[PDB]
């Protein structure tokens, strides 16, 4: 097509999603993880995880407004993945990397798991 | 804006 | 914070939340247009327009599942934005530009309103 | 990735 495109519409759009998150607004459902409860809205989190993608294209699943993770899962690797699919940004550390790699396979967040892989490759 |  | 970005996380959840709007995907609201119906997910909505910020922070609005904008609104206009919104592109034509303006400032989308005064007083 |  013709079309002109304004190069910061989607960090403008993923920021203001962000603030409505921080806020608690039009968020539609609960994230259970090991007893910690995470507030989101459905689309962002189908948006970023091929397993909330799933989730939620599940004619049944689609409906629930709380969803547990498996008891595996760390509460502090799905924070910092939770806050990665709002901001795009990663805090990725020493003491993380391995909940936050094992989170982000579970989750089925491919370059989280890529750029955690290499940080670890690095390291050895 | 820009040419995308 | 000491962080890492991903630079294309952005423009890849935009991109997902297009196409969860293509497959009619958890979208919760219908915008009435002149009897032209647009079916949205109202937290995009309200990441890309001023007016439907307002509208779905309301404690009565925000449980609408039908908006209807003022009979002055074109529906082609609308579509165009619709389009902005979930994509960043702006189909800005000579035979459209105006009724695209006049959109974006009853919307309330600062930035094309911007390009599209820009654009007309080019033309002048 | 970029260190923002
Ligand atoms: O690593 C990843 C990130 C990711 C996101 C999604 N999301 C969607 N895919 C396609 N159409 C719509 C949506 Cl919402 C699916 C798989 C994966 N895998
Ligand atoms: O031009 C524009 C675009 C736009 C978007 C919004 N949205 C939000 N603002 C702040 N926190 C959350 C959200 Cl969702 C408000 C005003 C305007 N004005
Ligand atoms: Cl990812
Ligand atoms: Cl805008």
């Amino acid at each position: 097509d013709s079309c002109i495109q304004f190069t910061r519409h989607a960090s403008d759009v993923l920021l203001n999603l962000n603030r409505l998150r921080s806020r608690d607004i039009l968020t539609d459902v609960v994230i259970v993880v090991s007893r910690e409860q995470f507030r989101a809205h459905k689309t962002v989190l189908m948006a970023c995880s091929g397993l909330f993608y799933s989730i939620f294209t599940d004619q049944l699943k689609c409906n629930l407004s709380v969803i547990n993770l498996d008891p595996e899962i760390n509460p502090e690797g799905f924070c910092i993945l939770l806050d990665f699919m709002y901001t795009s940004r990663l805090n990725l550390r020493e003491g993380n990397i391995m909940a936050v790699m094992a989170t982000a396979m579970y989750l089925q967040m491919e370059h989280v798991v890529d750029t955690c892989r290499k940080f670890i490759k690095a390291s050895e | 804006w820009v040419i995308p």
